[PDB]
RNA sequence: AGGACCGAACCGACUAAUGUUGAAAAAUUAGCGGAUGACUUGUGGCUGGGGGUGAAAGGCCAAUCAAACCGGGAGAUAGCU
RNA sequence: CACAGGUGGUCAGGUAGAGAAUACCAAGGCGCUUGAGAGAACUCGGGUGAAGGAACUAGGCAAAAUGGUGCCGUAACUUC
RNA sequence: AAUUCCUUGUCGGGUAAGUUCCGACCUGCACGAAUGGCGUAAUGAUGGCCAGGCUGUCUCCACCCGAGACUCAGUGAAAUU
RNA sequence: GAUGUCGGCUCAUCACAUCCUGGGGCUGAAGUAGGUCCCAAGGGUAUGGCUGUUCGCCAUUUAAAGUGGUACGCGAGCUGGGUUUAGAACGUCGUGAGACAGUUCGGUCCCUAUCUGCCGUGGGCGCUGGAGAACUGAGGGGGGCUGCUCCUAGUACGAGAGGACCGGAGUGGACGCAUCACUGGUGUUCGGGUUGUCAUGCCAAUGGCACUGCCCGGUAGCUAAAUGCGGAAGAGAUAAGUGCUGAAAGCAUCUAAGCACGAAACUUGCCCCGAGAUGAGUUCUCCCUGACCCUUUAAGGGUCCUGAAGGAACGUUGAAGACGACGACGUUGAUAGGCCGGGUGUGUAAGCGCAGCGAUGCGUUGAGCUAACCGGUACUAAUGAACCGUGAGGCUUAACCUU
């Protein structure tokens, strides 16, 4: 699968950066309205992240307007345009499923103070 | 689930026809040793491409 | 329009600036050399032989290497035939490559599909599976009725029943090409392809249009 | 469907299939040389060989790691008091098997799995 | 997915709580309505004094839907809860007069910019 | 088993 | 105190599946009812065929019951096959 | 029948537990008299399941679900 | 109505839609007072209906773990004809 | 001396007196939308509430929810709710035993497939020397549905309301095919958490059992709900039908001679099988160039020498598979395992120290472990051979190469 590789390596995204489960990212995407493009930001807890080079994702937790919402952002597509790490959360399990199943003081995350 | 009619011998016979037994092609014969064995197998006294596999 | 053989490399995802991702399958297409030329007035069609890859020396049947040497070929994994149109000609010993897909929008792959083995009603016509329940006694997902009694007395022809699924030619048509890689000899195709990773495929021009 | 899959389930339940290649294990260790179906010896080789090549270094954590996977103390000192170091060269292929005809009893066939260093 | 006998949250307030799918518009032998779809649906629960009361049979659009919606670059927008906005049984027009939780862009067309208008979120 | 009456 | 309550042994047999040339001529598996009482059970005894016994189903009376089983009248009779 | 049935008493260990339930064990006794492979349909006994949740069906059949201790609290109807 | 033929009687409730269910009407084919009438708390492996929870019952099946099925060695049936 | 019922479920198949889609004639057909008749069977031709029901009514959909035959199709395929055994009761009839196309509650659905048929898959032989490949396509099967929106065009039409044909574009429903890149399911062969108990002497650390003990996540593979594609254009001959020229019959007349158009039907076009197509085809390569002996002297038998092409067998095995079969490989080798590196998944191993009375926390440390995956590596197992298969391939005639 060495075609593979070199074909995915080769329009992979290099400016990734490092987060993981359970801290606060804030991901930049392109919305079309229209004829002008845009940028709104997304906000949310880092809940579940997949590893497989141009194919990896991650999942991104939010309660907007009361409504709990769920994105699976492809990191390397060209949509997403920059990821920044709000917020460092320390939680023992990589993915997080068990957080929708709570909410306000019960879905808190400690802050990871390396 | 049972037969309306007594099949003959000749049908007996037809079905067997697939039922005959093949004999091995041949036997290999060891390099040194000299006895003849299943190929790819060790032979009577546990020799093997000319070397003694096993001590018995 | 003549075609190529190539071999299912994989699948791999392709992104595109406006932001769509294209789901594309990796099919690489090494030189095809033609190894014999069909003709009319000895053959009775028009239609060009041809090998690609390449195979141990130690496998090939001097009746198959003579065949390789009559061409002055290298002997490739198999020989595939392909149809002349009026307008097309070729000569033995030819390399053709996948620049000959360059101009083509659209391709036609067939391949082998993958072997289910003996498959049930079920899973081979999606026939519909009975009650779970509801005192249903070993007749959950059974084919059920397959005849109309006495009148017929007999099973019709073609009656879909339980067997031998897959692992047979299939052809996926009007496939959009999405690019030609010259300099590494691959061509992507959107959309899956029958067979499975380094199995070996064809790939002709659409011919629906 | 069995597409790419890997291991024999021997017409055994994941419990017993485990704890028989754990006993048959340490025997192959115990014994240089042993008798078993010809099936049984070739999934042997995904057990026995993996702890031969886990032997290759001494360490605490490794001989409980050892220890975990045979429960056996004597075989432990043996995989890394002799095994270990006699292994400490090859890469991988510690095992070989051989046909030795078919079973009497039920006409199963057999083969011998051995230590390719039993030469003495 | 929205089937029939599926119950979803009301994300206008039009006065109704929960709504019953009683059938998916659209085709036939049709069985799902993701979001953007029509679907026919009758009132369970309501509060009182609203514009709508229970037992009425009308016709809403999904709005959103725990199974998600799917972007064209892979991406996948998921919803706790499945919720859909009254419409106007002959003109299809919304009954209500504030959206409530987050829109998705696939109602962005001429008989739904009334609703994306009034949305709070995208 | 069965009967027809 | 209780023909009281929950629940094992014990005695029952409501549902489902399996089995239906069965492991079994009535069972197994998972649930289910009673479980200090009109309860259950060991040993022995008594009631005999137009009779017994029956919280009553024509149930039961040795895998047999709108009249048990065995022998006899008997080679009943059969305008039927 | 070397048959997944039936058959009355006596003895009653350890940890957890209200317990002779149940789980794992002691003493003690066993692995049930055809095996070896393969890992198709289908049948049997089970595990999990996206979204929906009785739309199944004669019928929520079957499955899933509830499940223990204390403490708070508990309606109509009651022969109290 | 365990009783009603006509009959899915008519009206109301429940459901988006109810030959069943609940309430009422009385035109009771063919209720009725110890072969008992009408009520009735509690009880029921009892009949009918509804709701919450719950779910592969289903939309629509998918995968997996075991015992058969399949192959090899040994033993070796049956109904039927 | 036995042909098992109503309905449901599953699976269907045919007819055309056609419900939708297609082509037309009339219309008391302006348009839109209908009425009626003709041709057309290629495809398609609802989910629910009540009831055992078919049916029917009702709710809501659809381009339409066609009518019939097939033992009122289909119980050695399922179901057993209804009828129609034994129990019991009501009303009713009878003095009574009992009885009721009256109503109520309860109530055993057996069969391991010999043959035909059908769905798959092999063996044998044949195709006239043998062998390895690629093909021609006689034949056969699969597929054939359709909505909505936009443009043409608010144009034709109409007083207005309303509102096109004919042609284009886009996006859907249902169905079918393929595949795992994505989103997910599963993942009792990968990590981790945790209850009870037992054991490894004990602490620590681990293992067994308890549905995988109960759970949380998960690689590969399989898979749909996931995402790609498909129905067609085009051609030929036509149905109903509309026409050209045109007589029999000075006219007329689509017809008798001669021409043209004309539909999802038909023959092709697209996809799949296919030379057992015994009518056994074609093309391209490969292999064999010896002695004799007998009489029943002929497509004769037999001995010696010879054993080619190739196949089979065995072994390592496969995203091939019930078994056969099929594909890859067998040292001149990456076929499988292991090994090395990497990637995934889990989530900071064990040990030791540091803090705390302690549970525990922190540091070493995104550590440890890691199945089927990726790229490599002969460390192990794929043996030197034997076995099968032969030695120039009948006759007649013809056309050539000839003497
Ligand atoms: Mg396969
Ligand atoms: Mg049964
Ligand atoms: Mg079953
Ligand atoms: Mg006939
Ligand atoms: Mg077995
Ligand atoms: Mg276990
Ligand atoms: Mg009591
Ligand atoms: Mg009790
Ligand atoms: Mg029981
Ligand atoms: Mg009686
Ligand atoms: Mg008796
Ligand atoms: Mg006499
Ligand atoms: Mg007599
Ligand atoms: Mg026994
Ligand atoms: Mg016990
Ligand atoms: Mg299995
Ligand atoms: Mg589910
Ligand atoms: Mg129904
Ligand atoms: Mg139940
Ligand atoms: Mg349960
Ligand atoms: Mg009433
Ligand atoms: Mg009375
Ligand atoms: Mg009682
Ligand atoms: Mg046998
Ligand atoms: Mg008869
Ligand atoms: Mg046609
Ligand atoms: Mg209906
Ligand atoms: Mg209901
Ligand atoms: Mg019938
Ligand atoms: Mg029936
Ligand atoms: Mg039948
Ligand atoms: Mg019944
Ligand atoms: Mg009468
Ligand atoms: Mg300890």
């Amino acid at each position: 699968s060495n075609i593979i590789k070199q074909l995915e390596q080769e329009q992979m995204k290099q400016d990734v950066p490092s987060f993981r489960p359970g801290d606060t990212v804030e991901v930049k995407v392109w919305v079309v309205e229209g004829s002008k493009k845009r940028l709104q930001a997304f906000e949310g807890v880092v809940i579940a992240i997949r590893n497989r080079g141009l194919h990896s994702a991650f999942t991104v937790r939010k309660i907007s307007n009361g409504e709990g919402v769920e994105r699976v952002f492809q990191t390397h597509s060209p949509v997403v345009d920059s990821i920044s790490v709000k917020r460092r959360g320390a939680v023992r399990k990589a993915k997080l499923y068990y957080l929708r199943e709570r909410t306000g003081k019960a879905a808190r995350i400690k802050e990871r103070l390396n | 689930a049972v037969q309306q009619n007594k099949p003959t011998r000749s049908k007996r016979g037809m079905r067997r026809s697939h039922d005959a037994l093949t004999a091995v092609t041949s036997l290999s014969v060891d390099k040194t040793s000299g006895e003849k064995h299943l190929r790819h197998h060790i032979t009577a006294d546990g020799y093997y491409r000319g070397r003694k596999v096993i001590a018995k | 329009m003549i075609g190529l053989v190539g071999k299912k490399v994989g699948m791999t995802r392709i992104f595109t600036e406006d932001g769509v991702s294209i789901p594309v399958t990796v099919i690489e297409v090494e030189a095809n050399r033609v190894t014999q030329v069909k003709d009319l007035a000895n053959d009775g069609y028009r239609a060009i032989q041809v090998t690609t890859g390449a195979k141990k020396a130690n496998r090939v049947t001097k009746p198959e290497a003579g065949h390789f040497a009559k061409a002055g070929v290298e002997a490739g994994r198999g020989l595939w035939e392909f149809r002349l149109a009026e307008g097309e000609e070729f000569t033995v010993g030819q390399s053709i490559s996948v620049e000959l897909f360059a101009d083509v929008k659209k391709v036609d792959v067939t391949g082998t599909s993958k072997g289910k083995g003996f498959a049930g009603t079920v899973k081979r016509w999606n026939f519909r599976t009975q009650d779970a329940t509801h005192g249903n006694s070993l007749s959950h997902r059974v084919p059920g009725s397959i005849g109309q009694n006495q009148t017929p007395g007999k099973v019709f022809k073609g009656k879909k029943m339980a067997g031998q699924m897959g692992n047979e030619r299939v052809t996926v048509q009007s496939l959009d090409v999405v690019r030609v890689d010259a300099e590494r000899n691959l061509l992507l195709v959107k959309g899956a392809v029958p067979g499975a990773t380094g199995s070996d495929l064809i790939v002709k021009p659409a011919v629906k249009a | 469907m069995r597409h790419r899959k890997s291991g024999r389930q021997l017409n055994r339940n994941s419990s017993h299939r485990q704890a028989m290649f754990r006993n048959m294990a340490g025997s192959l260790v115990r014994h240089e040389i042993i008798k078993t179906t010809l099936p049984k010896a070739k999934e042997l080789r995904r057990v026995v060989e993996p702890l031969i090549t886990l032997a290759k270094t001494d360490s605490v954590a490794n001989r409980r790691l050892a220890f975990a996977r045979t429960r056996d103390n004597e075989i432990v000192a043996k995989l890394f008091n002799e095994l270990g170091p006699r292994f400490a060269s090859r890469a991988g292929g510690y095992t070989r098997i051989l046909k030795c005809g078919f079973r009497a009893g039920d006409n199963a066939p057999m083969a011998y799995i051995e230590l390719v260093d039993r030469s003495e | 997915m929205i089937q029939e006998q599926t119950m979803l949250n009301v994300a206008d307030n039009s006065g109704a709580r929960r709504v019953m799918c009683i059938k998916v518009l659209g085709g036939s032998h049709r069985r799902y309505a993701g979001v953007g779809d029509i679907i026919k649906i009758t009132i369970k629960e309501a509060i009182p004094r609203g514009k709508v009361k229970k037992g009425d049979v009308l016709k809403a659009v999904v709005v959103r839907t725990k199974k998600g919606v799917r972007r064209p670059d892979g991406s996948v927008i998921r919803f706790d809860g499945n919720a859909c906005v009254l419409l106007n049984n002959n003109s299809e027009q919304p009954i209500g007069t504030r959206i409530f939780g987050p829109v998705t862009r696939e109602l962005r067309s001429e008989k739904f910019m009334k609703i994306i208008s009034l949305a709070p979120e995208v | 088993m069965f009967k027809a009456f």
